[PDB]
RNA sequence: AGGGGAUCGAAGAUGAUCAGAUACCGUCGUAGUCUUAACCAUAAACUAUGCCGACUAGGGAUCGGGUGGUGUUUUUUUAAUGACCCACUCGGCACCUUACGAGAAAUCAAAGUCUUUGGGUUCUGGGGGGAGUAUGGUCGCAAGGCUGAAACUUAAAGGAAUU
RNA sequence: GAUUGACCCUU
């Protein structure tokens, strides 16, 4: 958020969980950042380019992190036939 | 404070259970709360088995055993060490040894 | 028995939101529920929702996002005047810059800021933020 | 986006079926595991080998992405996975912890066994619940070889496989090591298979 | 009163780990080398250290000893654990699978040898 | 779970659920046209009869009521409807 | 002089990380107070109170002192430390270490009209420890810090200028009151708002980008 | 004193008071 | 439903319940019963004059043993007897 | 009140240990314990947890039903009316490991969805005692039950066992 | 499962 004259204030806009879109605390030490490398028609990992996900400690401790990562991977295309929307 | 979630007995959905008399002191205790044990023992104390076998008329005798159920009130069971005071965490062990 | 259908809907939405689920099922889909969900939709608090038509009363499947903090209902539906709108907003909203006290007025169901822009008042329903 | 050459090859499916990876837990089945497929009579469930391979390649992609190859840490405490993770650490960087995982290794910076990883590969969450619980303190992503009845709490990515078969655990670790090397590019033979035998990660009692 | 103090036990273990081949199973030679191979402030303490050292050599001479690992032991265990027999355990030994395994592979879309076995109950 | 399609659930799970716990509740009962051997006497009977249903022709009761489904007579041909 | 033992500590010593907002953004676990005192040299530490705690033994009572201290710089960042030690000075120092370790950022907001710099908190917030529940309410400019002295000092060290407070329970338990108020000001950056609704790209972690400058 | 015995003693006092008042009236 | 009625027409129930539960307060009950004007020694007044009467064999509380005097006083408006404490050192000169 | 009255047994008789023992322990033993009409209306009458409705990690099990699986026995191993075994809905008595959460904690899938405070509704409490007393009603044959205070006194009394 | 009843002073 900013004041009237532009001038973005409250620096450190925080991250949001990529599964439940809730703010990740400063001391939410059960939250993680998964990095998944991409391959480009060569079978090898291009350094410096990964698809990143922020998974919240809430879902990690709930046990839904595997399902959430499957859904995110299949939605972003780097997974094929693991996650099914219709249960 | 509530020591046990079972209230020291086994009664959920009853309200009342007919009582039983203790085998040692004849104290009235609810049947579900008792420390009932089953005593199944040889009649010949397992020591005079040789003597009974040699003095028996009938060979290959079955040598029956006696069966009874001893209902202990909590006080008498603790005193006679049928059960004993356990640590708080392992009071929840429903499993006999 | 089932007294406040809107309260049951809002409570189900809140529980699903807190659990993290991206969708919630609601029974039995009142018109007041539809209007409340339309207000949340307009202000971006839920997303989409579907009206399943069983012939009895209808169900609603609401796609949630991470944005809803707390949707609630004020029971009874207190009579609220122009003077009382500020009272209620300062009572049950996190701040004065976001969140809406929703009320059924003579011009249909709306939030408090649109009620002020239309200069109308009515009976308080609930709140979202 | 996969280039459609990573998928389950018949030779890999043969390896997995020989290792009996597809055999899961009994009728006990945690709801957080949709990897099951057509629960077979007698009560033994069938693990879907296609998605076990897909999760294997996803985990390998994560281990390839994470840049320093030694911060990756492979946890095992079961009697079967210890040699599997030792050979995994002999193949790639992947500093291992076999046998006892001392408490306060991810925390407790003054410990001798103190590591500060960026990814932990756990052989079995139920056996290594200590390592996962500690990783939850220091933001360590968790890959775990997860059977259909394993405790999927605090696990980031789970590989659906058999935790009871030594062949299963050994072959899963073999696939993980082979593929992490494949994506890293050390094993140039993209089409040719690996020379190291799938039975190399096999525990011997005597 | 035969239990050794932690200092004696740990000193004996440290001696064994880094001088396993240099010393033998005889107490007399063990002490006559220990007096110069480790600096001790007591003749009796040297005697205790060498006696426990001899006991651990007797323990290793029949079976491995836990907590102690030296260069020769580590070499032999790495050789044993990198050993592998040429005949594989995953080759054709005749594959017993069920109808569910069979149509699993069919639904995945692959072909490989297998045997047809009825579902047990 | 966290994300799932309640709007379009799988038919397996929907059939597994209780008849009133589905998206749109529908009867799990059905009807059947029953024909006794010999005379065709085509009559339609409800599965959960609660009635010793018979035609007015003769003593040819076709079902015996039970707790749920009606157990049809030994010699009877049913056709799902 | 320092010789840190942590990847984050070594990077901070090497100067790779310039501000504590990166640590707060990536939620790294901080285990060294040197990290905090290098990232924020404007931080002021003063003890909130000392109380004696006794433990009975077969020979008398063993008395230690519990020190409750609050560390914080004039705007944005504050932590709260509690330590029980045999001597008062040792308890004070260790409490300073813990309060520096537990430093968190504060979401300062406007009561309205967003004219100047942020003065109050963005949202009504609440913390709980024990029975003490402390509730922070945004206040208009010029209101001041309407609070009891213990929580008022914590808010002053946090950096808010004008805020109402309301406490429920045994507020006389100073440690629980301060912990509840600390939780209340910690939840401010966790409350989600429409200005925070926008989706952000998830940058690489500082440790991930700067792993290449390790020992080997 | 055990509360049951205190209650019994209070009952005895109450009935003695009742008897005395009945005699007076 | 948190106990209390919440209906829009439950105002009578809420008022009556509050009226009934006010009586549990010590000061409200005294105020509404007029215990100051019926049984308080001062008749609900801040101060009261009296005539000091005699000496009584009373003993102080913990910790002491002091039996010299504590003024028994007969009030003028009520005629009731109350024991008052002479509030300073040297009480002897004023209790003639 | 009338029946009944074996046993056990407030009272009591009585032997013992005891400083004392009109207590514990021993043997008797009226009332009672059992019924029939009429009263009584209390209990740690307890889950110390009001009722109705909704929603929130997961399970080994169990009782009443019990969508289904060309899965076993006497009869005919080659139609059939058993019962068990496994998916598994529904309604019950309950249980099993952090906390999503709650709580002062013990602990609690409710004691959760309560300072992010409103689903409906009934009852009750407002520091300890005096006191469940006095008094007035009211019911009761009585014992007593229900309603039910003040004067006065008091700085604690209490709730979880942390060493 | 006997008889072991009692013990005036402060945080």
């Amino acid at each position: 958020m900013e004041n009237d004259k532009g001038q973005l204030v409250e620096l450190y806009v925080p991250r949001k969980c990529s599964a439940t879109n809730r703010i990740i605390k400063a001391d939410d030490h059960a939250s993680v950042q998964i990095n998944v490398a991409k391959v480009d028609e060569e079978g090898r990992a291009i350094p410096g380019e990964y698809v990143t996900y922020a998974l919240s400690g809430y879902v990690r401790s709930r046990g839904e992190s595997d399902d959430s990562l499957n859904r995110l991977a299949q939605n972003d295309g780097l997974l094929k036939n693991v996650w099914s929307y219709s249960r | 404070p509530k020591k046990r979630a079972s209230n020291g007995r086994n009664k959920k959905g009853r309200g009342h259970v007919k009582p039983v008399r203790c085998v040692n002191c004849s104290k009235s205790i609810p049947k579900d709360k008792a420390i009932k044990r089953m005593a199944i023992r040889n009649i010949v104390e397992a020591a005079a088995v040789r003597d009974l076998s040699e003095a028996s008329v009938y060979p290959e005798y079955a040598l029956p055993k006696t069966y009874n159920k001893l209902h202990y009130c909590v006080s008498c069971a603790i005193h006679a060490r049928i059960v004993r005071v356990r640590s708080r965490e392992d009071r929840k062990n429903r499993a006999p040894p | 028995t089932r007294s406040s259908v809107l309260a049951d809907a809002l409570n189900a939405i809140n529980n699903a939101e807190k659990t993290g689920k991206r969708q919630v099922l609601i029974r039995p889909s009142s018109k007041v529920i539809i209007k409340f969900l339309q207000v949340m939709q307009k202000h971006g608090y839920i997303g989409e929702f579907e009206y399943i038509d069983d012939h009895r009363s209808g169900k609603i499947v609401v796609q949630l996002n991470g944005r809803l903090n707390k949707c609630g209902v004020i029971s009874p539906r207190f009579n609220v005047k122009i003077g009382d709108i500020e009272k209620w907003t300062a009572n049950l909203l996190p701040a004065r810059q976001f969140g809406y006290v929703i009320l059924t007025t003579s011009a249909g169901i709306m939030d408090h800021e649109e009620a002020r822009r239309k200069h109308v008042s009515g009976k308080i329903l609930g709140f979202v933020y | 986006s996969l280039p459609a050459t990573f998928d389950l090859t018949p030779e890999d499916a043969q390896l997995l079926l020989a290792a009996n990876t597809h055999l899961g837990a009994r009728n006990v089945q945690v709801h957080q595991e949709p990897y099951v497929f057509n629960a077979r009579p007698d009560g033994v469930h069938v693990i879907n080998v296609g998605k076990t391979w897909e999760k294997l390649v996803l985990a390998a992609r994560i281990i390839a992405a994470i840049p320093n190859p030694e911060d990756v840490v492979a946890i095992s405490s079961r009697t079967f996975g210890q040699r599997a993770v030792l050979k995994f650490a002999a193949h790639t960087g992947a500093t291992p912890i076999a046998g006892r995982f001392t408490p306060g290794s991810f925390t407790n910076y003054i410990t001798r066994s103190f590591k500060e990883p960026r990814l932990v590969i756990v052989t079995d969450p139920r056996s290594d619940a200590q390592a996962i619980k500690e990783a939850s303190y220091v933001n360590i992503p968790v890959i775990a070889l997860t059977d259909l009845d394993s405790p999927s709490e605090f696990v980031d990515v789970a590989i659906p496989c058999n935790n009871r078969g030594k062949h299963s655990i050994g072959l899963i670790w073999y696939l993980l090591a082979r593929e992490v090397l494949r994506l890293r590019g050390a094993l140039v033979d993209r089409t040719q298979p690996w020379s190291i035998m799938p039975d190399l990660y096999f525990y011997r009692d005597p | 009163g035969r239990v050794r103090t932690k200092t004696v036990k740990r000193a004996s273990k440290a001696l064994i780990e880094r001088y396993y081949p240099k010393l033998t199973l005889d107490f007399q030679t063990n002490k006559r080398l220990c007096d110069e191979i480790a600096t001790i402030q007591s003749k009796r303490l040297r005697n205790k250290i060498a006696g426990y050292t001899t006991h651990l050599m007797k323990r290793i001479q029949k079976g491995p000893v836990r907590g102690i690992s030296f260069k020769l032991q580590e070499e032999e265990r790495e050789r044993k654990d990198q050993y592998v027999p040429e005949v594989s355990a995953l080759d054709l030994s005749r594959l017993n699978v069920d109808n569910q395994t069979s149509d699993l592979v069919k639904s995945l879309g692959l072909k490989l040898p297998l045997s047809v076995i009825n579902v047990s109950a | 779970v966290l994300v799932q399609d309640l709007l379009h659930p799988t038919a397996a799970s929907e059939a597994r659920k209780h008849k009133l716990k589905t998206l749109v509740q529908g009867p799990r009962s059905y009807f059947l046209d029953v024909k006794c051997p010999g005379c065709l006497n085509i009559t339609t009977v409800f599965s959960h009869a609660q009635t010793a249903v018979t035609c007015e022709s003769c003593s040819t009761i076709l079902c015996t009521p039970t707790g749920g489904k009606a157990k049809l007579s030994e010699g009877t041909s049913f056709r799902r409807k | 002089g320092w010789v840190p033992v942590t990847k984050l500590g070594r990077l901070v010593k090497a100067g790779k990380i310039t501000t504590i907002e990166e640590i707060f953004l990536h939620s790294l676990p901080v285990k060294e107070f040197q990290i905090i005192d290098t990232l924020l040299p404007g931080l002021q530490d003063e003890v909130m109170n000392i109380k004696p705690v006794q433990k009975q033994t077969r020979a008398g009572q063993r008395t230690r002192f519990k020190a409750v201290v609050v560390v914080g710089d004039s705007n944005g960042h504050v932590g709260l430390g509690i330590k029980t030690a045999k001597e008062v000075a040792g308890a004070i120092r260790a409490g300073i270490i813990i309060a520096k370790l537990s430093v968190i950022p504060i979401r300062r907001g406007y009561w309205g009209t967003n004219l100047g710099q942020p003065h109050s908190l963005a949202t009504k917030t609440t913390g709980k420890c024990g029975s003490v529940t402390v509730r922070l309410i945004p206040a208009p400019r010029g209101s001041g810090i309407v609070a009891s002295p213990a929580v008022k000092k914590l808010l002053q060290l946090a950096g808010v200028e004008d805020v109402y407070t309301q406490s429920n329970g045994k507020t006389r338990t100073l440690e629980n009151t301060l912990k509840a108020a600390f939780v209340a000001i910690g939840n401010t950056y966790g409350f989600l708002t429409p200005n925070l609704w926008a989706e952000q790209p998830l940058p690489v972690s500082p440790l991930d980008i700067y792993s290449d400058e390790a020992s080997a | 004193m055990r509360a049951k015995w205190r209650k019994k003693r209070t009952r005895r006092l109450k009935r003695k008071r009742r008897k005395v008042r009945a005699r007076s009236k | 439903g948190k106990g209390k009625p919440r209906g829009l027409n439950s105002a009578r129930k809420l008022r009556v319940h509050r009226r009934n539960n006010r009586w549990a307060e010590n000061n409200y009950k005294k105020r509404l019963l007029g215990t100051a004007f019926k049984s308080s020694p001062f008749g609900g007044s801040s101060h009261a004059k009296g005539i000091v009467l005699e000496k009584l064999g009373i003993e102080s509380k913990q910790p002491n043993s002091a039996i010299r005097k504590c003024v028994r006083v007969q009030l003028i408006k009520n005629g009731k007897k109350v024991t008052a404490f002479v509030p300073n050192d040297g009480c002897l000169n004023f209790v003639d």
